[PDB]
Formats: structure tokens, C-alpha cells, sequence
RNA sequence: UUCCAAGAGUGUGUAUGAUGAUUGAUGCAGUUAAAAAGUCCGUAGUUUAUAUUUAAGAAGCAAUAUGAGGUGUACUGUAUAGUUGGGAGAGAGAUGAAAUGUGACGACCCUGACUGGACGAACAGAAGCGAAAGCUGUACACUUGUAUGUAUUUUUUGAACAAGGACGUAAGCUGGAGGAGCGAAGAUGAUUAGAUACCAUUGUAGUUCCAGCAGUAAACUAUGCCGACGAUGUGAUAUGAUAUUAAUUGUAUUAGAUGAUAGAAAUUUGAGUUUUUUGGCUCUGGGGAUAGUAUGAUCGCAAGAUUGAAAAUUAAAGAAAUUGACGGAAGA
């Protein structure tokens, strides 16, 4: 995961700064699925993505509500029973914070993961 | 001030591969000799030494940059027409 | 060597790494079988061959009071130490003790040099109740 | 960045999105199919052409004058097939120079260090070659001796 | 084939000496070589005195060294008088 | 910068006449093409007998106006210069190519 | 810890100079590594300026001058005063000609 | 004598766990405290950019741009030393100060000619090239890098590396050539309680060339290799565009200053994006001392090199920085 990692590092040293905006020179199709998930809850404004017969690009546009983004490198297969687990590891409070797994019903919330009684592969987190 | 959307200073700024959109800087063009009156296909930027249709002569040559015109033999880029 | 599949590698690697423990080397060649001093025990017994005293090292000044002995399950000569005032009036030569350590895993702790070991008892006499005056030696 | 030094450099060309067919062409399509056959069948390499075909002649793609195939694609459908690619070929070819250079000056231990660099960057496209099934498995280039 | 480090003084056995056998060595192979004819090209020349060589194809004689075909001080002269 | 100079002189010429044109070798094949005419040129190598050579410049005047080249090498360089089966001592000419062997 | 922030001398990007000699004691100093001075003195003192005048059988003429260089290791260069300790704070002043 | 803790119990001791984020996958550290092989190539194992069709890579042009990159033939530069023809007739040379040594079979100085060996002054830089060790007289021959431009071929051929392979200042070894200056070992003159050391006079191996072994350095930027993002100002090397005699601009390296971060601190565009710890891969360390010492195995003509413990010991060893005291240390 490369170009995950390499997407996250690039914001948290922008949203610390106050920076309006950004331009990275690389597109893939699982950046794409992770911004959506978080444009759904509201942490950022709109972004978009320009094919140029190349690598692609990538622009995204802030509003200041980030604290930290992350990955996880390797991608550990995570069992049902587990996930109580995880949770208490990588996040601040029961409140609020997400979670990102590779289900094959797609890329969703550790709530729709318990919901439905799917255990996956772990990608990353953001709150 | 927009990234998405450059104004045209900061085109002239960037780099050619660095562009939001990637556009290349060759084009061919047609040479008009002076004494006589030939026409010959060129490019913007040759590698080798191009020579009137009639009168055979010296009219590019092969530079670091763009080509090198001899002599007073004006030039225009073409396009498609169809 | 992270990686998803590399279970094979990480505990090929760890278990070199391992071996610099100052405590875990000495469980692999199993020293406390070979150099051990006294054998596998708590206590030992002996026979008394001589009573003669050290000096402690520097800066304090005094004279302890020791006694050389000859173990019984291995056959060694070892030194041990008086541990109480006035308690070498009961030894005789020709005689018994019982031997026990002094609790630093092994060394010598205190002033005396090179001594590691005291006695307990002397023919089935606690020297502890015999310096307080409860029995009478015979 | 590079294979065997360290560089970072970026100064490359780049070929146009979408291209479609030129009509500023002033020779015919079939005469230009006639002097790219005596090209190939003389021995000069398909890199070389594909230089020669943009400067005197007016068109830039080679794919667009043909029926959408390329130009090692091309020659295979009229007899003139390609055997071994070209980028083994000349690096053979450079190899020989450097062994004649050899035979002749000993002392010279900085083109000894020369020769390790380019021989190793033939045989890791060779091994990739043989995988893929385009060279027959029983083949090794031709070198000079080292007396 | 079957010597590891010895090669040809191995006719000599276990006497002699070490470093006497390692001189033995040096001169036994340029004397039993046989090498390219300056005359008609082809590897014939061979040795059978002391200062002469033959070849086997052409017959034409060469004055040379005692052990070698060409001597180090014979072929720096040669090249003085090229210039 | 890599630049190699081409060669210039009949070392260029001659691997051009193998490729391109038709040719004979040995002494026995070079006496018969002179006597009936047939030769175009000429190559000598510089390890001939003396005999052999003044006799092919004494009959190449006789022939007609067939010229002659020296070559300043062995029989062992003649086939390393261009590919020979066997080492050589002349070479005959019969048909040529893209050579400028003549025009020089 | 670190004393200066080029090492002892101002070379970047290469691996070696070859060495040069004191002229006092004459031991073997990099070329980097070294303290060099220019001077210029002429050969007639200003004291016999006057002197030569009188004795001149010219009309006018020039006095010449002559240059020279030095090389020194640092033992010798401190010893003779050439170059002093400085303050740690102003130690980073450099004085181009 | 009196007080405290536990209480039918309470202490002493040998193993073995936790304390320990001092075995670290979660989760340690590698400039200076212990710790990155001298530098590259390359197999097994580990790993991977993709909207499945395209970047990167490899091959190939132009400016014959630019460069103490390498190897080989031919010439050339002054100086030190020596042989010799003229002139002349007492000291020359060294040191803080002197002594041995040295000169009327004539030195030392100024001149006229010769033979040999080593080395390229001044220009000469916080300037260039090389994987590292390294690389400055001229003309040709052979051979080789990185970077900038650009509608050129192929289509994923990538990064790092157990086994294996090559190069590697300086000494040191066997064989042949040479030997001007310098010079370990050895021998003399002074200083000294004593000098077999510093000072001075001699003097051999060596340092020069060719063919091979050998593989150690404070081989240091004491900072492994690849990949994404970063604040202004003054410079340097190469090169392209705009523009035209007046400038401001693109890419790749590199020097320095001021802020900002991080750090135990000195310091610092990475040694930053870290307890709100994860992009991939090889090697090394675990309190001092014994010790890079024994023993075994593999290399080498030898000297020696790589691998590499323990018994008995000991409460400290160490890094950065403030205040004093001292200097046979320096200035005002
Ligand atoms: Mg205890
Ligand atoms: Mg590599
Ligand atoms: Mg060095
Ligand atoms: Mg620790
Ligand atoms: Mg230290
Ligand atoms: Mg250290
Ligand atoms: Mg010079
Ligand atoms: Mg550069
Ligand atoms: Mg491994
Ligand atoms: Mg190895
Ligand atoms: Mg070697
Ligand atoms: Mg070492
Ligand atoms: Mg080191
Ligand atoms: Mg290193
Ligand atoms: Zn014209
Ligand atoms: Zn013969
Ligand atoms: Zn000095």
C-alpha cells in the first residue's frame, strides 16, 4: 500500500499547517473508495481526480476538522470476535472515530461490520 | 488563485511533464525558400539537416534546442483540415 | 522482515538475537549442573579443618572470623563465615556444621572477600537460639 | 532511480493524446510502405527508421498510416519477422567493442569494471526473455575470446 | 590432470628441494611449447638445441634463446631501431 | 561522449566484397582467373613466398591493366578481417558489390 | 562533541589532495589544511631611497618589486603569531581579501 | 526499659517467574553514550504502480555541448647531485648556543660544456570527474560517464540481497631492471643524576619500473539502499525558453545565513512528519573488565587475516552542559 500511505502523510502535514487545498500526482482505486467514505460522515469537502493517460492526479479540498489520518501496514485478517479489540487500541474515545475494513461487501464502518456480522482484512483509521 | 483551474502565468511557470494536462511542444511546419520559390515539411525541433526541394542547399540545422532557420525563409505551423 | 508471509524468517531471527541475555545464555549451557560450588540444595554439611580469621577490604577496618570445611556429597574444600559475636567459643576441630548462602545469587556481599557461604548449625545446635542462651552445648 | 548509477533526471517526450490521421502528407501511403521495406531488408535498425520517418517524410506516429498495428507488428505480416528484439542485439555489439579494446591494453583495469556492468544488464533480459518464450531456450550470443 | 599444484616437475618426485622445484617449473613450460611459425603462419615451431629453432611445416630455422622463442632483452632493441 | 570514426581505408572496403559480391581463394584459383581474364583485383598478403609474388605481378601486366594491393598483415589477420573459413594467402576478386575497392 | 563545522579545512565532494611541506620545520600538510600568506617588498629599503638619487647614472627609473608565498603547518603558524585564538561567538567571521 | 507490623503463626535460605518498553510483532536503540561490513555485481528466501491498458525501466538520436574519468607511443620544463675547461687562493656549512665531520693532492663562489634519477611550482577555489581507494606539462591514438531538449523502438523486464565474484592508499613478501635526493636498523658528537629519546653528522633495507601474492586503516560525512510531501535571502556548475544589449525564467546537483520543528544537549531541510508510535529489504548492540585473549575449523611462501568463548572477579564505567581552581597559555 503505497499510495495509501503516501495519501495520509501528505494530509496530516497539510491540515496542520491550515492549508486550503491540494494536489497529489497519483490515482488509484482504492484512494477513491477511502474519500468517499470519508466525504459521507462529513470531515471534508468535495475533491476530484483528473485522467491524463498516466499515473492520474488527485485534488482535494479541506475545511479544517482533520486530526489524524493513518494506515496499516500489513493487512491483518481480523476475526468477528476481534474487532472489540482493535477498537480500544487505535482510537481516543467510544464516542466517535472510524474505521475502514476491506469487506467483500466493499470498504465500510467497523458499526456496518458488526451489523452484519462480516470479518475482514483492516486498512486503515480516521477521526 | 486556483489550483484546479491555472491562469496562464503559471502555465508559463511549470514544468512540460508537471501540467495539469498533459500537451507537447512539437509541431511541423512548412519552410519557403527565398531565391526560388519550393516548400518542404519540417519539424520544430530536428535532428538532422533538411535541404530545399529545388536548389539544394542548407536549410536547418541540428541544434541543442529548436532548429536553426539559414538565411531569411519564413515559416508556418499547419493543422488538420478536414 | 515485516511482512504478512514471513513467519518463517522472524522466528529464524529472533532466536539469535535471544542469545545475548546474560541470563538466558548460562540456562542453555547449563552451568548450574557443571560450576556449581555447593551442589543442588539449600543447605550442605562439612567437617572443620581449621578456624582463622580475614581483614576486610578498605575503608573500614575490622577482623571476620571464618573457618575452612570439607563438603560431604562432593568431596571439595570451601571457606564459611562466623555470622555471630562470640559464637567460635563453642567450635571445636574434628566437628560437624551445616552450611547456608547468603541471598546475592551467587556473589559476595558485605565486606568479605571471596566468601559466599555461613554456618547454621554446629551438632544439631541451632547457632541462633545458642547465642540468645536457650540450649547448652555438649 | 537509474539501474546501475545514481541519477534523477527527468527529460523525456511524450506523444500526443488521441491522435488521428495526418493530411498534411505529401507522398502517397504506398510509396512510403516501399522505402520502409528496403530499410528493414538492408539492416538498419527499427529505431533508426522511426527517426527518418518523421524528419523528411511528415508524419510523427507510425501507428496512424498503418491499419492500427506497430511497426514490429507491421513487418510481421509480410514475411519480415524479427527473431531476437533489437535491445539484445545491440548490446552484443557494444560488448565486442569492449573486448577489442581489451586484447590490446591490459593495464587498463577501468574497462574491466566496465564490462561486469553491461554483461550483467544483457543476461537479466535474457532470463526474462526465456520465460516469456520469445527466444528459443537453447540460445547464447556469439562473444569474442579473451586470450 | 591429476597434479593440484605441482604440473609438470612432477617427474622429479619428493627430492631436490622446494623452491629448486619451483624454478624447474618456470622454464619447463616455455621450453616444451610449441608456437606460431613466422614464416608460414602455422603453430610448428618446436625446439631441439640450444639456440635453434625449427619448424615442422615449412623447415625454416630461427635463431633465438636457450629456453624461450623470443628473449626480453632481444625485443627492446627491435623496437629503437623503429624509430 | 561515444563517438567511434569509421574505418576509411580497404579495411572498411573488404567486408563489403564478402557480403555483397563473389570471390575465390588460394594461389591454384588465382593463377587460373588471371590467365583467362576473368579477375577483377587483386588482394596479396605479406606472407607470401617471394617466388609466388613476382610471378603475379609479372602476369598481371601481361593479363591487362589488373591492379594490385599490398596488405600489411598475416594470413591469421586476413581471416580475422573479414570471416574466412581457412587463413588465406591472396584473394581473388570475381564480382563485387557496394564495394569502392576499384574507384580507389 | 564538535568543534567547527568544516572539520579542519574546506573540502566537499572529493576523497584526497596530495600533500605539501612546511617551510620551517618541513612536515607533510594536505594542501587544504594549510595557512598561506602573500606579501610584496621591493628591493631598495625606503631608508636608502634617497641614496641611489645621487648615485644614479640615469635620469629617472623605477624601483621593482618582487612577491612571494608561504606555506606553514599550524604548529609553526601559532608559534609565530600568524594566527590567534578567537572568541567561540566570533569564531564565524571570515575576512575575504 | 518503651513503641510498631503481622498473629496460631512468624522469619532465614536454594531454584524459577514478575518488576523489564534491560529481547521490544504490538513495543527499544545504531553521528558523539555499546552499535551501519572499505566499495560495487549477483543466486535461494522476502516484496511489488496500475480504471488490464498505460507510466516507469532497458535500447537509440541532437548539441561531435561539458568534464585534473582511464590506458598507450612521441616531445618538453627548472632545480638538487656528479664528471670536466678558465679565474682566484682562506675558510666554507649547521644551530637556542655549540661540538665531532669538512678544506692548500686548492673547497666555497663566478664562468664554458656533459651524464643520469625523481617530480610537474606560481594560476589552484568551501571549483570539476569517479562505485570507493583516487585523479593537474604539451600533441595525437584507443576508450568512458551524469545532466538538459525532443510526436524515436519495446511493453512491465522493478528495489534489496544468505551461496558465489571483482576492485581496494600505505607498508610487507618472492623473481628480474634501476638507484639522484630522503632514510627505519647500526655506529659517533653535545645536553642530562641517567639517556641506547628529542638536536646534529653518517649510514643499509626501502620508497622508482615490469610480472604476481597479500586484504588491514580515525578505509570518517564516525550518518546503510529505494519512494511521497515541505519557509524566505545571497551564491556555484551545466543547459533550454522568453527576450534582445537590457533582463527574468524552466530542470538536475551543490555551498552558506536567518526563522520553524525535533532533540538529554551540543546542534539541526533531516538527525522532521512519534506514546495522536506501521510504505519495502539486508547487517549490528544488550553494565564494566577478563578479551578481540585461549581452542577448533577454513585461507596464505611467510608475516598473519575471517569466525570467536569461559572459570575466577567488580558498583560502577560513560555522554552533553553550568560554577570555580590551575596553565612552564594568548591578548588589552
Ligand atoms: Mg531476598
Ligand atoms: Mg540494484
Ligand atoms: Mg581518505
Ligand atoms: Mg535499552
Ligand atoms: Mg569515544
Ligand atoms: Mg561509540
Ligand atoms: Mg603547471
Ligand atoms: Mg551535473
Ligand atoms: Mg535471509
Ligand atoms: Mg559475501
Ligand atoms: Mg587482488
Ligand atoms: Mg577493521
Ligand atoms: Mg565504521
Ligand atoms: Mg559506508
Ligand atoms: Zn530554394
Ligand atoms: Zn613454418
Ligand atoms: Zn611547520
Amino acid at each position: 500500500m503505497k499510495q495509501l500511505s503516501n495519501l495520509c502523510k501528505a494530509i496530516n502535514n497539510a491540515s496542520r499547517a491550515g492549508k486550503r487545498q491540494l494536489l497529489l500526482h497519483e490515482s488509484n482505486s482504492v484512494t477513491r473508495d477511502f474519500l468517499k467514505q470519508m466525504l459521507k460522515h462529513g470531515y471534508i469537502t468535495k475533491y476530484s481526480y483528473v485522467d491524463d493517460k498516466r499515473k492520474g492526479k488527485t485534488i482535494v479540498w479541506l475545511n479544517g476538522r482533520l486530526n489524524k489520518c493513518g494506515a496499516i501496514c500489513p493487512n491483518y485478517k481480523v476475526s468477528l470476535d476481534h474487532i472489540e479489540n482493535y477498537r480500544s487500541r487505535l482510537l481516543p474515545a467510544r464516542q466517535f472515530g472510524h474505521l475502514l475494513f476491506s469487506t467483500e461487501k466493499g470498504i465500510i464502518d467497523h458499526n456496518e461490520c458488526i451489523g452484519s456480522n462480516l470479518g475482514g482484512s483492516i486498512l486503515g483509521f480516521f477521526y | 488563485f486556483d489550483l484546479a483551474f491555472p491562469t496562464e502565468e503559471q502555465i508559463k511557470k511549470t514544468h512540460k511533464t508537471k501540467n495539469l494536462y498533459a500537451v507537447p511542444t512539437g509541431y511541423f511546419m512548412q519552410v519557403l525558400c527565398d531565391g526560388c520559390k519550393g516548400v518542404t515539411l519540417c519539424y520544430s525541433h530536428s535532428q538532422r539537416d533538411m535541404n530545399c526541394k529545388g536548389c539544394g542547399e542548407t536549410i536547418l540545422k541540428s541544434t541543442g534546442g529548436k532548429a536553426r532557420l539559414i538565411g531569411e525563409c519564413a515559416f508556418k505551423k499547419v493543422d488538420y483540415s478536414f | 522482515m515485516n511482512g504478512l508471509f514471513a513467519a518463517n524468517d522472524l522466528i529464524k531471527s529472533r532466536k539469535v538475537k535471544r542469545r545475548s541475555d546474560p541470563y538466558y545464555r548460562k540456562k542453555i549451557l547449563g552451568t548450574k549442573y557443571k560450576h556449581s560450588k555447593i551442589g543442588n540444595g539449600p543447605q550442605a554439611k562439612g567437617i572443620v579443618l581449621e578456624k582463622t580469621g580475614v581483614e576486610a577490604k578498605q575503608p573500614n577496618s575490622a577482623v571476620r572470623k571464618i573457618v575452612k570445611i570439607q563438603l560431604i556429597k562432593t568431596g571439595k574444600k570451601i571457606s564459611a563465615f562466623v555470622p555471630h559475636d562470640g559464637s567460635l567459643n563453642y567450635i571445636e576441630l574434628n566437628d560437624e556444621v551445616v552450611v547456608e548462602g547468603f541471598g546475592k545469587k551467587g556473589h559476595s556481599c558485605g565486606d568479605i572477600p571471596g566468601i559466599s557461604y555461613k554456618v547454621v548449625k554446629v551438632q544439631n545446635v541451632s547457632l541462633l537460639a545458642l547465642f540468645k542462651g536457650k540450649k547448652e552445648k555438649p | 532511480a537509474k539501474m546501475h548509477s545514481s541519477g534523477r533526471g527527468i527529460s523525456t517526450s511524450m506523444k500526443p493524446f488521441s491522435t488521428m490521421f495526418p493530411t498534411w502528407i505529401d507522398v502517397s501511403v504506398d510509396e512510403i510502405k516501399a522505402d520502409v521495406l528496403k530499410m528493414n531488408t538492408k539492416g538498419v535498425s527499427s529505431a533508426e527508421i522511426g527517426n527518418k520517418l518523421r524528419d523528411v517524410y511528415g508524419v510523427g506516429d507510425c501507428k496512424t498510416i498503418f491499419d492500427g498495428l506497430s511497426l514490429s507488428r507491421f513487418l510481421e505480416k509480410e514475411g519480415n519477422f524479427i527473431e531476437i528484439p533489437e535491445d539484445v542485439k545491440d548490446l552484443v555489439k557494444r560488448a565486442n567493442i569492449l573486448r577489442k579494446h581489451i586484447n590490446t591494453h591490459s593495464r587498463d583495469k577501468d574497462s574491466k569494471y566496465r564490462l561486469g556492468l553491461i554483461i550483467s544488464r544483457l543476461n537479466r533480459c535474457v532470463k526474462h526473455y526465456k520465460k516469456k518464450l520469445r527466444i528459443p531456450s537453447t540460445w547464447k550470443p556469439k562473444l569474442v575470446e579473451l586470450i | 590432470n591429476g597434479t593440484k599444484k605441482v604440473g609438470i616437475s612432477g617427474r622429479f618426485g619428493a627430492r631436490y628441494g622446494s623452491t629448486l622445484r619451483k624454478r624447474m617449473k618456470k622454464v619447463l613450460e616455455t621450453q616444451k611449447k610449441t608456437y606460431e611459425c613466422r614464416a608460414c603462419g602455422k603453430t610448428s615451431v618446436k625446439r631441439d638445441v640450444v639456440g635453434i629453432w625449427t619448424c615442422r611445416s615449412c623447415k625454416i630455422k630461427f635463431a633465438g634463446g636457450a629456453y624461450a622463442y623470443v628473449t626480453p632483452a632481444g625485443t627492446t632493441f627491435n623496437n629503437m631501431l623503429k624509430q | 561522449s561515444r563517438r567511434y570514426s569509421k574505418a576509411v581505408g580497404l579495411a572498411a572496403s573488404l567486408p563489403l566484397v564478402v557480403k555483397t559480391g563473389k570471390y575465390d581463394i588460394g594461389f591454384k584459383s588465382a593463377l587460373r582467373n588471371v590467365i583467362t581474364k576473368k579477375a577483377k583485383c587483386i588482394v596479396v598478403s605479406s606472407s607470401l613466398p617471394s617466388v609466388k609474388r613476382k610471378q603475379l605481378e609479372y602476369y598481371c601486366v601481361l593479363a591487362g591493366g589488373i591492379p594490385l594491393k599490398f596488405y600489411e598483415g598475416t594470413n591469421n589477420a586476413l581471416a580475422n578481417l573479414c570471416e574466412l573459413k581457412y587463413r588465406t594467402g591472396v584473394m581473388s576478386v570475381l564480382h563485387e558489390g557496394e564495394s569502392d575497392l576499384l574507384t580507389e | 562533541p564538535v568543534k567547527r563545522k568544516n572539520h579542519g579545512k574546506n573540502r566537499k565532494n572529493r576523497g584526497s589532495c596530495k600533500p605539501v611541506q612546511c617551510d620551517k620545520c618541513g612536515r607533510c600538510v594536505p594542501k587544504d589544511k594549510a595557512i598561506k600568506r602573500f606579501k610584496i617588498v621591493p628591493l631598495v629599503e625606503a631608508g636608502s631611497m634617497d641614496d641611489v638619487k645621487v648615485a644614479s647614472i640615469y635620469d629617472i627609473f623605477e624601483v621593482p618589486r618582487i612577491s612571494y608565498k608561504n606555506q606553514y603547518c599550524i604548529s609553526c603558524a601559532c608559534h609565530a603569531r600568524i594566527v590567534r585564538v578567537r572568541s567561540r561567538q566570533g569564531r564565524k567571521i571570515r575576512y575575504d581579501g
